[PDB]
């Protein structure tokens, strides 16, 4: 009697056991994508291009991504953000530009980058809006300089690159935001875990080759620190 | 108009901060001073549970003292056998976030919630062999905290949409809604009687309700930030809730106040999860900073240490006989302490 | 109107949570020291079961 | 309980001087950052600045950077704003906020409409 | 480089050539001393009342074959015989100079003393790798595929060590007196042993090379599906051309023991070897073109101390002392195989440093552990 | 041998060792003919 049972249950165990070990290189092999943004910024484009949560499946060079977009949830977000610490990377995605969104960004960010239970995962970091951030600028309304004092004593730093076509007050606001978040990053100065800013247009395909760039960046840092070769 | 209104709501809080002070003829710690203590409670790890894949996120122990759920957020629900350390059941969840999971008293039937705001529930009688969704309920718009089952049909649940709801299983819509929270409701527990359960919330408040009547007959706001979990005395008499703000408080009901606070200068890490044991002198409580802690009930002094995860401790649970301790973290594995 | 509906909703919530029968801390204390000494024998953690008569051990 | 009781405001010029109380009562105050938060009539929820718990490390909104002074007191529990130069753009409904986790860097939610971690707010009025 | 045994086949090849010779020249004869073979030198016919000085003979490598072997004939003639008994007098002091002894001497003393520091050697690496294979196994938590490919290299490192220690005795015990008026398996299994867990542990470093190489410089490199991959190359490979030499050199040679060196035969093994070690060098320098590169991207003095210290634990791992000693430009190559040795006995050590002792997760778990056991 | 450190000192501790025996054998049989 007693056989029987345990026979059928190391039998059941047998197989739940080969699902898991077959199940595990499915988890260890894809990745995972947290897509949090603000409404205003354009997150839904992002979702179209590249209940309440939303999922987009997909791959690159044989890797497969699983990319998750917060859909109806409540404004309070200091709990089941917590969940999302096993996922791969946390793509940000804000608006550069009614009320104030690059000041409620920066504390979110930062928000996101302080958390001792973030310290391992990674931020990807998309600036979208710079056609409009272009727009706004060049029509002569002082927007970031009266939201952001420091814009008016700012320098565009050499090493940045500034794309052809760009005043120089466009890629000055870009790259003073850019700064922005890496001062944000930087404050605390772990090297646990890196933050990568990248400018975004409307329109634009090659968000998914630097979301997969960055994912190998962060998981190729991640076998360094556990070689402690960083 | 606001004005007449809340100054009217501040009174009747100041009536009823004087009537507690009124009633507060003495303390549980001065009068159990003259009582025996514990001591140092030394329990061993003798089994431990290796299935999961991603972190373990909540766990709910069954009546017969032998199956247990868990929930991992890699999409595995497992039904797991604690004597022999058996795989009894595993479920590939159709959403990889679940913040809880549900065993029911016949046993027939295990509930899961997540971060898609659908709770699922399976049925365990297979009569085609295999496991499928008995059926999934969407009446939430935040996120899914907490599931505990009242009976076969009907089944009480908790979100983040500061709403608490009991479901009729077999129709498949709630049969009514607590909007009382202004909060994220992390948690609730039901109480043996079943006539009443109480729900821990992140806005420092613990909500008894009734469920028949569909009101919350009592607040409790000792608590100074979040109340991660929440759990009953063994009587249903007096309720402890575990908080971020590293104290345990034990609260009661008839008294309409707080009873005790337990908390250590050290220990300044948050509380997931907390459990009494059968006889209810001894409160278990998973703390966040790497161990679990057991501490004497009427002393207010910590029992034991059991440091046995190198990751949090997300849920603790124990049986109703009270043989074992089981303990979830994040770093996918499970602990029987005994 | 919707402030002062749930104004006038936390204040009835406040009312009704007032008009509840309150008992005295030290009887209702006392009911949870007999409560946990009655069950004190029986409880396995508090008191520890034989090595035979344990199932996982 | 945890209550935060928002204290001065009213109608008052631009270019004046104005001073903010905040009484924290019902937690450990000294263990807690804690922040303001201000909604102008007709917006969204705004973050203002913040103050850690030693008080070491402080933060502005850029918009308001160098015209605002945050000051916590841990010995009387009292938080402390001091308002000189002021703006008509700067009237709005100013919400005394607590972050929530205690012994933490980071204040997730307190910019959020719902958020029960914050005073009943004291409005603040600039018109010429 | 001649065997002893091969010597002793010359000296009787050499007796059935002056057997044969004799046959040519006996017959005719002369009233001069009679020419004769002694079992060294053919001697001529010696002339009545003059000293015979006949070269030392070719076939010998222990002789001078510029000096001269003495021998008289008396006006009867025989041969002169000595005093003492009746034995042939000869002179045969030129063919053996005395210098080559006290080299050889010399050269063993310096065997013995290098003997004892690569003993010491191999010995603190046996023990500090048990250590560490046990710490490694014993926890649950460090089971890992880098761990696991760590732990392949560790038994690799014993097995090397353990090879060295039973290679020394087994050998040193075949070698017994053998004289005619060691050909045995277990010195020939002593030597498949030695050539064969030197192979494993340098392609076991070239694993960890192309594993550590492959996470760095391959996108999203997989863990699970070329682990298999892995551990077959390292322990078949190396029984491939292991066991290929064998056969080659049991065929084509098969000597007393496989301890002597053949010239053609030894690069069966030596060229995988030697391309294993170029190959791992040249994944070395990728490795640290991308992590400067990654230190790059990512104040200047933290970063090159950190970039200085990567880089010599980088060196370390992969084996670049083989190359830098291998490549170095006699007294002065006894210096360099004993800084040889004493890095390749002590590169075992290192790594289980390296891997173990300055890991920093395994220090974080044996001060839990210790933490554990200390409340408990 | 030539490329191996660990292979070149056996081999030639291996080669000196047969030079030495072979040697002193040589030495031995010449003083018994001797
Ligand atoms: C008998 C002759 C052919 C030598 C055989 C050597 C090989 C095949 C054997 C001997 C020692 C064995 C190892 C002993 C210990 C371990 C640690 C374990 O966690 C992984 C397997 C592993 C690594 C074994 C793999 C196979 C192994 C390396
Ligand atoms: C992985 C394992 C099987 C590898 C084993 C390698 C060694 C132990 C084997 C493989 C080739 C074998 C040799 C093959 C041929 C001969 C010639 C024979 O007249 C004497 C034994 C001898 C010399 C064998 C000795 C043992 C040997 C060297
Ligand atoms: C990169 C690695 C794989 C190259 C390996 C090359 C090996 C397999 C080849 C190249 C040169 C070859 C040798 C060339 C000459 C001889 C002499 C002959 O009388 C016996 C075979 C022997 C000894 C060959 C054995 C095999 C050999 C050593
Ligand atoms: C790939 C790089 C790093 C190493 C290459 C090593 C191999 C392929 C080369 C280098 C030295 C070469 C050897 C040089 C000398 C001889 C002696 C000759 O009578 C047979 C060929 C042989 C044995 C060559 C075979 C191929 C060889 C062993
Ligand atoms: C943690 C365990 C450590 C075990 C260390 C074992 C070391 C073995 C060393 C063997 C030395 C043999 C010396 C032989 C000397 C001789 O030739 O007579
Ligand atoms: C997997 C490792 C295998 C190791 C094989 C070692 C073989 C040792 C052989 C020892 C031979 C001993 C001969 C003794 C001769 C005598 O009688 O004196
Ligand atoms: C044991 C073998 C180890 C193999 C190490 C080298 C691995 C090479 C990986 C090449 C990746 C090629 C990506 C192809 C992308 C595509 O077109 O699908
Ligand atoms: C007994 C000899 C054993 C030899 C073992 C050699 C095994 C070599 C394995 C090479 C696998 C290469 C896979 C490349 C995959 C790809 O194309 O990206
Ligand atoms: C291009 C290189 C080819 C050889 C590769 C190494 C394998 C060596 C095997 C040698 C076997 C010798 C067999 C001799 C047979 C015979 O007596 O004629
Ligand atoms: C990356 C290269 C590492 C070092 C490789 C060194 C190879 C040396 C090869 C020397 C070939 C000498 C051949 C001599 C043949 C003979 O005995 O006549």
């Amino acid at each position: 009697d007693q056989r029987n049972e345990e026979k059928a249950q190391r039998e059941a165990n047998k197989k739940i056991e080969k699902q898991l070990q077959k199940d595990k290189q499915v988890y260890r092999a894809t990745h995972r994508l947290l897509l949090l943004g603000a409404g205003e910024s354009g997150k839904n484009t992002i979702v179209k291009q590249m209940s309440g949560i939303f999922e987009t499946k997909f791959q690159v060079d044989k890797v497969n991504f699983h990319m998750f977009d917060v859909g109806a949830q409540r404004d309070e977000r200091r709990k089941w953000i917590q969940c999302f610490n096993d996922v791969t990377a946390i793509i940000f995605v804000v608006a550069s530009s009614q009320t104030n969104r690059l000041q409620a960004a920066l504390k979110l960010f930062d928000s996101i980058w302080n958390n001792k239970w973030l310290r391992d995962t990674s931020v990807i970091l998309f600036l979208n809006k710079q056609d409009l951030l272009a727009e706004k600028v060049l029509a002569g309304k002082s927007k970031i300089e009266d939201y952001f004092p420091e814009f008016a004593r700012y320098t565009t730093p050499e090493d940045a690159t500034p794309e052809p076509g760009e005043d120089p007050r466009v890629t000055r606001a870009k790259y003073f935001i850019r700064d922005e978040f890496l001062r944000i990053s930087t404050a605390s100065g772990d090297g646990r875990h890196y933050c990568y800013p990248h400018f975004t247009c409307a329109v634009d395909t090659e968000n998914i080759r630097r979301v997969f760039n960055d994912c190998r960046d962060i998981i190729q840092r991640m076998h360094l620190r556990q070689y402690e070769l960083l | 108009e606001l004005d007449q209104l809340r100054q009217e709501a501040e009174q009747l809080k100041n009536q009823i901060r004087d009537a507690r002070k009124a009633c507060a003829d003495a303390t549980l710690s001065q009068i159990t001073n003259n009582i025996d203590p514990v001591g140092r409670i030394q329990m061993r790890t003798r089994r431990t549970l290796r299935g999961h894949l991603a972190k373990i996120y909540a766990m709910h122990w069954g009546t017969d003292s032998r199956l247990l759920v868990s929930a991992s957020q890699d999409g595995k629900l497992i039904i797991w056998d604690s004597y022999t350390t058996n795989k009894v059941h595993a479920i590939p969840l159709r959403s990889s976030w679940v913040m809880t999971c549900a065993y029911a008293p016949s046993g027939n039937y295990v509930a899961c919630g997540g971060l898609d705001n659908i709770c699922s529930i399976y049925n365990l009688k297979t009569r085609e062999g295999n496991v499928r969704v008995s059926r999934e309920l969407a009446g939430h718009t935040g996120y899914l905290s907490c599931c505990r089952f009242l009976d076969d049909n009907q089944i009480v649940t908790s979100s983040g949409d500061t709403t608490c709801a009991l479901w009729d299983i077999e129709t498949g819509q709630q049969t009514t809604t607590f909007t009382g929270h202004t909060g994220d409701v992390m948690s609730l527990s039901l109480a043996p009687d079943t006539r009443l359960f109480v729900s821990g919330a992140c806005d420092a408040s613990a909500k008894l309700w009734d469920v028949r009547e569909g009101m919350c007959r009592q607040t409790f706001t000792g608590h100074e930030s979040d109340i991660n979990a929440i759990c009953f005395f063994p009587n249903g008499n007096a309720f402890a809730t575990g908080s971020d703000d590293a104290t345990c408080r034990l609260f009661d009901l008839r008294a309409d106040q707080e009873l005790m606070t337990y908390s250590h200068d050290n220990i300044i890490c948050g509380i997931t999860s907390v459990s009494f044991s059968k006889s209810g002198r001894l409160l278990l409580a998973g703390y966040d900073d790497f161990n679990c802690n057991v501490w004497d009930a009427l002393k207010a002094d910590r029992a034991g240490v059991l440091a046995g995860h190198d990751n949090r401790v997300s849920c603790l649970g124990v049986t109703d006989d009270g043989m074992a301790v089981a303990t979830g973290s994040w770093d996918s594995f499970l602990k029987i302490w005994n | 109107t919707a402030s002062i509906a749930q104004a006038r909703k936390l204040v009835e919530q406040l009312k009704m949570e007032a008009n509840i029968d309150r008992i005295k801390v030290s009887k209702a204390a006392a009911d949870l020291m007999a409560y946990c000494e009655a069950h004190a024998k029986e409880d396995p953690l508090l008191t520890p079961v034989p090595a035979s008569e344990n199932p996982f051990r | 309980q945890v209550q935060l009781q928002e204290s001065g405001g009213g109608l008052v010029q631009p270019g004046g001087s104005l001073r903010l109380s905040c009484a924290a009562s019902g937690f450990t105050f000294s263990n807690y950052k804690m922040n303001w938060v201000r909604q102008a009539p007709g917006k969204g929820l705004e973050w203002v600045s913040d103050i850690s718990q030693s008080g070491a490390s402080i933060s502005y909104t850029g918009s308001v950077k160098g015209r605002f002074t945050i000051s916590r007191d841990n010995a009387k529990n009292t938080l402390y704003l001091q308002m000189n130069s002021l703006k008509p753009e700067d009237t709005a409904v100013y919400y005394c906020a607590r972050c929530p986790a205690p012994f933490t860097r980071d204040c997730f939610d307190v910019t959020s409409t719902t958020y029960a971690y914050r005073g009943q707010g004291t409005q603040v009025t600039v018109s010429s | 480089t001649i065997t002893i045994e091969e010597q002793i086949v010359l000296v009787l090849k050499a007796k059935v050539q002056c057997e044969l010779n004799i046959t040519a020249q006996l017959q005719e004869g002369e009233g001069n001393c009679f020419p004769e073979w002694d079992g060294l030198i053919c001697w001529p016919r010696g002339t009545v009342g003059k000293i015979s000085a006949v070269p030392c003979p070719p076939y010998i490598y222990d002789f001078n074959h510029k000096g001269v072997a003495f021998r008289h004939c008396n006006p009867n003639g025989t041969w002169d015989f000595m005093h003492s008994l009746n034995k042939t007098w000869a002179n045969y002091s030129d063919c053996l100079r005395f210098l080559q002894p006290d080299i050889s001497i010399g050269k063993q003393e310096f065997f013995e003393r290098l003997y004892v520091m690569y003993t010491v050697g191999y010995s603190i690496s046996f023990g500090s790798l048990a250590v560490a294979i046990l710490i490694i196994g014993y926890f649950r938590r460090l089971h890992c595929t880098r761990n696991y490919i760590h732990m392949h290299l560790f038994v690799s490192f014993m097995l090397r060590a353990t090879s060295i220690f039973v290679k020394d005795r087994v050998v040193h015990a075949h070698i017994g007196v053998k004289e005619l008026e060691s050909q045995y398996i277990g010195c020939k299994i002593a030597v498949v042993m030695f050539i064969y867990f030197l192979a494993t542990n340098y392609y076991w470093i070239l694993v960890e090379g192309l594993y550590l190489h492959n996470l760095i410089f391959v996108a999203f490199f997989s863990d699970t599906k070329y682990l298999w991959g892995f551990i077959l190359i390292g322990w078949g490979f190396p029984a491939a051309f292991v066991a290929a030499w064998a056969v080659a050199r049991a065929t084509l040679a098969d000597a007393r023991c496989w301890e002597l060196s053949a010239g053609d035969i030894k690069w069966i093994y030596q060229a995988p070897i030697l391309a294993a070690i170029g190959l791992n060098f040249i994944l070395f320098l990728n490795t640290v073109r991308v992590l400067a590169t990654k230190i790059w991207e990512t104040d200047t003095r933290k970063q090159y101390r950190k970039l200085a210290k990567s880089t010599l634990v980088l060196v370390l791992v992969f084996g670049v002392h083989y190359i830098v000693f291998v490549c170095l430009p006699g007294l002065g190559w006894e210096i360099r195989m004993h800084c040889e040795l004493f890095f390749n006995s002590f590169q075992g050590f290192f790594v289980s440093i390296i891997y173990c002792y300055c890991n920093g997760e395994v220090q974080a778990e044996v001060k839990k552990m210790w933490s554990r056991w200390n409340l408990s | 041998s030539l490329a191996l450190a660990d292979d070149a000192a056996f081999r030639e501790r291996a080669r000196l060792l047969a030079a030495l025996e072979r040697r002193h054998w040589l030495n031995s049989y010449m003083h018994k003919l001797l």
